[PDB]
């Protein structure tokens, strides 16, 4: 091993590294699918926003579909239209038939409650 | 006082889970955040979302779900999709690598890590529970996760709950129509590690839903979204009694004593019936004799198998909407007067019946038409030996000289398990058999 | 999370991985200066599984890119992109042995081996999960062939349970290419039958034929073949990148892909290749797609498939489609063209949807075919090492560099029985 | 009348202590600057705070709190910061050198220089008082002024006060993790040293709050301030019983009498529930019977020692919230019949329940959301055997070619009472396996 | 007040001096006039510690610059930073050492003792809680040897309690860079043994090899490799001046690190240690900082530490960070290195993490270790004093003055003594 010769060997990749090839990056961009939460301030700490990055974490949990008006990958076209059309009264006993409980079986709901949980 | 607690494992489980959950919280007014909004809330009663919710926080509504696969990106859009607060946090459980198509990988690697933890999550949900009658497991014989940690969920669970039932809706592989190649491996594997297991499996043709939308609902761009839609129209007119009022209310315990015969003979066929379009329904009378024939006839059959090449053990009818009780008498009657309709002799009366008053509702954005009446026919019929006899053989050509072997016995399958598999198979067959003469 | 390393060796593998960085930037939506700037939402959901994670919202590819001569990386950190590598993985040769398997495989490669591996480790210990290893490459010359199976025997030894796939540039049918081919193709596709859990086979003369018969390319140059080849090797892992109805990963269409281990050599190939002028005179659907796909024009590997039998296919979709037509489709050729296929293989394919498309391109389509056909390759490659190693021609340097007879003779061995092995599963009945 | 001093002993329990009086503060509505806020208490005041402020007569209320620290950070920061009028000035006592991880330097050589004006601190306060109940003294196992000067101070305190309550609040080394590298000396010579004079000592471990913030809290970085909160939280929910009524009120002079069983084994642990993050928490039942299940699990408590190969001689619940005890009795009712749950052959009692009104108080800017309901569970369980005898071995190891020994022999103790503390924690560990069978 | 006596022994210790002064300066916002040009007040908090307030708003240092020379008092005080010193620090001779023992330790500089002992009483006796005296001398000299060491032992018996650290720079392994270095390495090592607390052995050849390999820095220059040492001393001496969430000084340090009293010599370290180009392509967390804690290319000693075991590892983290995170990296580089650490002594780190990271930095790590590898540098010396002293080699020139050959003899007996405990507590077996 010939050492002068490892050394400007490594010299002449350096230079060729550094020579005009750096960027600098002018953007400092978020991604909003990864979180990280390291500050949780002291309570005596007196020494210690962006409109943007609410926006982008508002885009981020904002429950797509209110977000985009034409859909995307069908898993986001499947419940494009949670509304249900027509009004759909409810109350209504002649059209819709709702099984409702009484207060004969809901105080023994309760009482077999905790009666079954060591079956 | 009465629920049931749904596992929805693979792909395939989950997809079925995003169709079946929009339809109940759109069935019982559920707003996608869990949260039931005005015009829909109605003073001091509407417990129908017991059966499948549990009320929470101050006002919530939290379904009794555990969606489980090992891969991410299908889960994890459910985790930031439209239901991406109707579920509890800790239901939503993926894993780091998927299944890979390997039932060894399920079952004997991988997907043995996060076992643990699906039934800690289980646990805690019967734990909330308030009278549990059974677990509905969503899955396809398919490969991987809908197999091997599938049956892994089938091994604990019976060793855990134990006199508890477990409903399977199972995907069956096509007789024509293929995705895969070892899912002739992995169907007769979680066949032979479910089959002491499972209570009652509904088994399901992708084909079959594929020729039904392309004919009857003229849907000739069809997909997954309308396959997993009409499953969980299924599912529900299974369990409207259980969340709504009828002449007669069957529920899951009844369900399975009058349809299997025999502790191995426990997989039935469902079709449903209306699947009439939007536009083709103007024109119709739907009533209840046309739609028992409608059920009756051997192209709404969602398994590729024609029940002419076979006899009918029992039937189980389930009618919902304005459907009354003499008219389903007659459409019976009509029924067994017919004489291709085939019986056998050893079961006389071959009908169980229930009638429920509430039709079943309709998803905007769906291809199905609202209907005033419907029928849920799981005939539990013969004609599934046909199939299971071809899948045997799509085994046996490829087991001839170890095709796809080498993974499984690498990564920790013995050889002889593929061979107890197909001995079981042949016994299973023989035993279709020896019933249906 | 899932994620894959890409491993650029030699001149043909710094080339096609550089021009296959560029494709996937440009498809997640990252300019040349390491920054999003995309308009769709969905690119940045699985950046983890190709890039590492930088300060200040950056993103780094998980690339390496070894070399036995500065040159080609010289070339390659000088153009477009070329600055978007981590510039400690540049491992850099300052010896030669462009040409010679021995010498790029027990010599002055052979101090290299540490320094690529350390980098190896450093790229696959900084992640949760990692699953496989992806390397390009071509079957001939010394940086790409010796190189190439060293590090991919290492790495094999080194982490055995992670999945490994290799592109490699195999021969031409006609020509040439580089004389002493017929040996590094040998004793490079000796170390590719143990290691290497799927290895792709790329030919240039079935490139250039793609390039001018279908796609016009009046001057077709270099990097739109590095193109064509960076579109496939993008597309069969989109299902870790993108959500779709029915995904498949690697370890999915591996374990689906080959019914014995040693038969893990297939065919790429591109469905929506068109020329410009017949652009107008096309409707994107799924019958058009596999009318494409099942093309004997379009492989990249030539070795024509109706010259043999077809043991496994597999369709990676991308875009909005039906899969009743998809499903139809493969039901349809396989129903009409069931003399191509393995009658002891039902239902020999394997499809897959991702719906979400390329820039353009309305619907693609991914075809990976794993034939008998092959053993065209295979003879012609043992007929020509024969031809040239009888009458122990090209052999002095590899004897000097310190290798022997024995070691071509085993390589022969294996290489024919490879053959043999493809020959009997072609002509295997049921029963 | 039912009042605390607290003693802050060491950075660690100076950071326990910042946490503190801020949740102290937030609790009884006090600003930070020690005034009561203007137009309110239009009444006539209220007697919460008499806990633990004393109230002069220009308004401001002053904390029953000496911090002390050898080290002039830690009290200098808490000088400079925010609590600045608050704490008394005198009572906020610093030293000039730390003593720096040693035990003789914070018993013998540095230590002894503060004690004598840390005792003339603890006789003010406790004659400007009424009714003394207990000192809580809040310190780690760490060592230094964590152990020698904590112990030198439980020494002088034991001749002066004698039958009053002494409850401590020590940070335990964890079972992988050891920052210093002298913890096994330090840890056995203030164990030594406070096995005569302690009356119940809370060990709260690091590495078991750090997985509790992963899983429960749902945080990946935690730094020192969450498990300050979550300890403040532990000694908010404890001593809640002084300040606010409600169902059977649990007193600081005798859950000490109803936990100990014999006057070596005076060390319980803690656990908080719910410990669940915002998220979580909204999609679930905060019920009692979950909340008394969740004590009850392995993955739960404040120290990382699984509650499975141990029993658990004794056990006290804290309800802070609107908690109906028929539900309480329900539970224990439950944990008492459900297996894996071990009780000592002589415990058919084994439970003190105290229920309060008030809920707890969320700080802000914290992680742990306000419920409606929590369970503070302290149980002196035998599992800690396994952790003592791994302390025991340690020291061992240390102490069997004579390391980081002449620091201590050239200021301060000695080899022979290195031997002395050796078989006192060995008779320690006999007793608690003889307590077992 | 914890308080700190700054002292330089020669022509390195002098310029090491100089640049630690310029960068604590630049830490505290002092400009070299002296008045505060800083932004926040957390500075003046704890600037009692390595400054003393003069009228007005000057912070004079509390330096104690000795010289046999006055060239390099001249060069220090015409340099940066050189008239913030106070002028009656300065104490230089005017006879000559520099580079013999004999001549910086019994005559010559004996003279200027009683001078160097009267300002160091008098710096010494202003504070208000004295802590200990860091002595930035280099051993194997002259008057970083001989002075260092008599200052030493002068200033050990008359302050027997107070912490005592030194930061002499030992011999390389290749080169000599003095002829009768190993003889003053050895003749200051016997008295550094039972006299000094801390004893941070930083090395000429390491410091160039971490300059070449990590930080690129074609040209070397000489400020960087000063400027890597400053940044050690600012990064082990942090706690004492900033607060933070665990604090440990440098009597802790010593009870953390030395297990038995003749044991005290530690291997430096500092990693956040980014290069010129792979700034942008890195990201700085804490698995990133520990990787670069517990590497070889990074330990400033010429020993390697894969030789021998640690005895202990020190962790001064410097930032806004996570405890969970900085506990379980240094519990799992444990995990990982099973037979690099002694078996005997569990869990041999010790971690400080503290606020206020140095300037332009998010975080920062200071290595501090004392592993058995440093025997190597004890056992090379004494080869070569051995070597030298069977011939009498450059004695005479050493007798010239006194210096009977008892000294030689019971400084090579104890200079082989630590060899003999070193390999004795190395590799013993625990139980
Ligand atoms: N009807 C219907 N079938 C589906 C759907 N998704 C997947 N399948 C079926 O699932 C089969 C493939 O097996 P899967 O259960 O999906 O395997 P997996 O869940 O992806 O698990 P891995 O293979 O390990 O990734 C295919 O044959 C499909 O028929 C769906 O959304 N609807
Ligand atoms: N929960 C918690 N533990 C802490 C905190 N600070 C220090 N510790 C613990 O304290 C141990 C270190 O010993 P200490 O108790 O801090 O020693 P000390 O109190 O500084 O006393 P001296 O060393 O003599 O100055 C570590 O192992 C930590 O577990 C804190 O802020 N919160
Ligand atoms: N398709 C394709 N083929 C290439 C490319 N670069 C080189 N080749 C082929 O590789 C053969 C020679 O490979 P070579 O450069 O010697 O590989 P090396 O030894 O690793 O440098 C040539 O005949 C080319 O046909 C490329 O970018 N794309
Ligand atoms: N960092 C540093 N090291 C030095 C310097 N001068 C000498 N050395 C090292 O110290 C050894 C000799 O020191 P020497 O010049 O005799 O110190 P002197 O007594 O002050 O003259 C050599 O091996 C050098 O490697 C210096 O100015 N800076
Ligand atoms: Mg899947
Ligand atoms: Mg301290």
């Amino acid at each position: 091993p010939v050492n002068i010769v490892h050394q400007n060997a490594i010299l002449c990749e350096t230079i060729k590294k550094e020579n005009e090839c750096q960027r600098l990056y002018t953007n400092y961009s978020i991604n909003p699918f990864k979180k990280m939460y390291t500050l949780t301030g002291k309570p005596n700490s007196l020494h210690d926003e962006d409109d943007n990055f609410l926006r982008i974490i508002k885009r981020s949990t904002q429950e797509p579909g209110k977000k985009f008006e034409f859909p995307q990958t069908e898993a986001q076209e499947v419940g494009w239209y949670y509304k249900p059309l027509l009004p759909q009264d409810r109350g209504d006993k002649r059209i819709h038939y709702p099984r409702q409980n009484t207060e004969i079986t809901k105080y023994m709901d309760e009482a077999w409650k905790q009666k079954e949980q060591q079956e | 006082m009465r629920e049931c607690i749904s596992i929805h494992v693979g792909q395939a489980g989950v997809q079925i889970g995003n169709a079946c959950w929009e339809l109940y919280c759109l069935e019982h007014g559920i707003q996608p955040d869990g949260q039931m909004p005005s015009d829909k809330t109605i003073g001091g009663g509407d417990d129908s979302f017991n059966t499948f919710f549990s009320e929470t926080g101050a006002g919530k509504h939290v379904p009794r779900a555990v969606f489980v696969d090992l891969e991410p990106t299908v889960v994890d859009e459910v985790r930031t999709g439209t239901y991406r607060q109707l579920f509890h946090p800790e239901q939503l459980i993926t894993g780091k690598e998927d299944a890979a198509n390997n039932y060894a990988r399920g079952h004997y690697t991988i997907g043995k890590e996060i076992v643990d933890l699906v039934l800690d999550r289980i646990r805690k949900l019967a734990d909330q529970c308030t009278g549990l009658q059974g677990f509905l497991i969503f899955h396809s014989f398919g490969g991987g996760t809908g197999s091997g940690f599938a049956s892994l969920l089938m091994e604990r669970l019976s060793v855990d709950y134990g006199k508890k039932s477990k409903l399977e809706f199972a995907i069956y592989p096509a007789p024509q129509i293929s995705t895969a190649v070892v899912e002739p491996y992995n169907t007769i594997l979680t066949t032979h590690t479910t089959l002491e297991h499972s209570d009652c499996a509904f088994m399901v043709d992708n084909e079959a839903i594929y020729d039904i939308c392309r004919r009857n609902l003229d849907i000739e761009r069809p997909t997954y979204t309308n396959l997993n839609r009409l499953i969980a129209q299924i599912v529900s007119s299974i369990t409207a009694s259980l969340r709504f009022d009828g002449a007669l209310n069957v529920d899951l315990t009844e369900f399975q004593t009058n349809l299997v015969p025999y502790p191995r003979i426990h997989f039935p066929l469902a079709t449903y019936a209306p699947v009439i379009s939007a536009e083709k329904a103007y024109h119709e009378q739907l009533s209840v004799a046309e739609i028992t024939n409608a059920c009756f006839e051997p192209a709404n059959q969602m398994v590729k198998c024609d029940p002419r090449h076979g006899k009918y053990m029992a039937c189980c009818m389930l009618y919902r909407g304005d459907v009354v009780p003499k008219d389903v008498n007659a459409a019976i009657a009509t029924i067994k007067t017919k004489r291709t309709i085939q019986f056998v002799d050893w079961c006389p009366t071959g009908f169980k019946v229930g009638i429920n008053y509430q039709p079943p509702t309709v998803v905007p954005g769906g291809d199905l038409a609202k209907v005033q009446r419907a029928v849920c026919m799981l005939s539990n019929t013969t004609a599934i030996a046909e199939a299971w006899a071809r899948l045997d053989h799509k085994f046996d050509l490829m087991y001839a000289k170890r095709a796809f072997v080498h993974w499984y016995v690498g990564e920790g399958m013995e050889e002889g398990e593929f061979s107890e598999a197909r001995e079981d198979l042949a016994a299973l067959e023989k035993d279709y058999e020896e019933v249906g003469v | 999370m899932r994620e894959i390393v890409h491993m650029q060796a030699g001149q043909c593998g710094n080339q096609i991985g550089a021009k296959f960085w560029e494709v996937i930037s440009d498809e997640h939506g990252i300019d040349p200066t390491g920054t999003y700037h995309g308009d769709s939402d969905l690119q940045l959901e699985r950046i983890n599984v190709y890039y590492n994670e930088a300060t200040g919202g950056k993103y780094v590819p998980r690339a390496v890119l070894v070399d036995l001569e500065p040159g080609t990386m010289d070339s390659v950190r000088s153009g477009p992109f070329g600055q978007i590598f981590r510039p400690d993985n540049f491992v850099f040769g300052q010896s030669g042995a462009g040409n010679n398997w021995a010498k790029g495989h027990y010599t002055e490669g052979a101090e290299l081996v540490d320094s690529v591996l350390d980098v190896v480790r450093k790229e696959a210990e900084s992640c949760d999960c990692l699953q496989g290893f992806q390397l390009t490459h071509s079957l001939g010359g010394g940086t790409g062939s010796g190189m190439g199976t060293l590090l991919i025997s290492k790495i094999r030894e080194e982490y055995p349970d992670r999945i490994m796939n290799t592109f490699s540039v195999v021969p031409s049918p006609k020509v040439s290419d580089t004389v002493v081919e017929p040996y590094n193709a040998t004793l490079s596709v000796h170390q590719l039958v143990e290691n290497t859990d799927e290895t792709y086979c790329i030919d240039n003369e079935a490139l250039y034929d793609i390039c001018f018969r279908t796609l016009k390319l009046t001057t077709p140059t270099y990097g739109d073949l590095n193109h064509l080849v960076s579109a496939t090797m993008s597309g069969v892992t989109t299902c870790l990148r993108f959500p779709g109805q029915l995904n498949a990963d690697l370890r999915k269409l591996a374990v689906n892909m080959v019914p014995f281990p040693r038969l893990h050599f297939f065919m790429p190939g591109f469905a929506p290749l068109t020329s410009r002028g017949s652009q107008q005179y096309r409707a994107l659907t799924v019958p058009e797609l596999t009318q494409q796909m099942f093309d004997a024009k379009n492989m990249m590997a030539a070795c024509d498939p109706r010259h043999g039998r077809y043991l496994t296919v597999a369709a990676i979709f991308r875009g909005r489609m039906s899969m009743k037509e998809v499903d139809e489709q493969m039901l349809n050729v396989q129903n009409k063209n069931s003399s191509y296929f393995v009658e002891w293989i039902p239902n020999n394919v394997k499809t897959a949807v991702c719906d979400i498309p390329p820039r353009g391109l309305k619907m693609s389509a991914t075809f990976i075919g794993n034939s008998t056909a092959i053993q065209e390759l295979f003879k012609r490659i043992s007929e020509q090492f024969t031809a040239m190693f009888r009458r122990k021609a090209f052999l002095h340097w590899y004897t000097g560099e310190g290798m022997d007879e024995m070691e071509f003779t085993e390589a022969e061995s294996n290489m024919n029985d490879l053959v043999s092995e493809y020959q009997q599963y072609q002509d295997a009945t049921a029963e």
